[PDB]
Order: C-alpha cells, then sequence, then structure tokens
C-alpha cells in the first residue's frame, strides 16, 4: 500500500506536468503558427505592391 | 502675331501656376502607413475573452 501509494502519487504528479507542459507548448504553436499566417499575408500584400 | 502669341502664353501660364501652386502646396497627403511586421515573438497572454 505504501508502495502503492507512493507509486501513485508519483505517476499522477508526473501526468499533470506532462499535461500542464503539451498544453502550454500548444499555446506556443498555436501563437507560432499566427506568427507564420500573419507573415505570409503581409508577404502577399508586398508581391502585390511590387508587381 | 507676336502679341497674340504672348498673351495666349501667359493665359496659359497663368493657369498652369495657379495650379502648380496648389500642386506643390498639399502633396504631404501621401504620408501613410506601411504595415511591417516583427514576427510578435513575444506574446504569451492568458485565456480570458469575454469581451469577444
Amino acid at each position: 500500500l505504501k508502495d502503492a501509494q507512493e507509486k501513485l502519487e508519483l505517476a499522477e504528479k508526473k501526468a499533470t506536468d506532462a499535461e500542464a507542459d503539451v498544453a502550454s507548448l500548444n499555446r506556443r504553436i498555436q501563437l507560432v503558427e499566427e506568427e507564420l499566417d500573419r507573415a505570409q499575408e503581409r508577404l502577399a500584400t508586398a508581391l502585390q505592391k511590387l508587381e | 502675331l507676336g502679341t497674340r502669341a504672348k498673351e495666349s502664353l501667359d493665359l496659359r501660364a497663368h493657369l498652369k501656376q495657379v495650379k502648380k501652386e496648389d500642386i506643390e502646396k498639399e502633396n504631404r497627403e501621401v504620408g501613410d502607413w506601411r504595415k511591417n511586421i516583427d514576427a510578435l515573438s513575444g506574446m504569451e497572454g492568458r485565456k480570458k475573452k469575454f469581451e469577444g
């Protein structure tokens, strides 16, 4: 039980940590993708202007 | 003939001056924006959109 207790607690902490990491990284990837797309639209504007 | 040419040129030059005065006058209205980018690699807001 005590062994099971420690196993359970450690696994739960590891799971919550991984979840928080992946969620925040998902937010980051969203932000960087927004950067990319908005920059692409700037690229299209510039292309039209130059042509 | 010289007088007629002079009067025609004078009228044309006066009209051109009247136009060109304002042509040079307010030509800075062409100042506008270019909307460059900076990649916004520093936005770390939170999910609290209630204003929409």
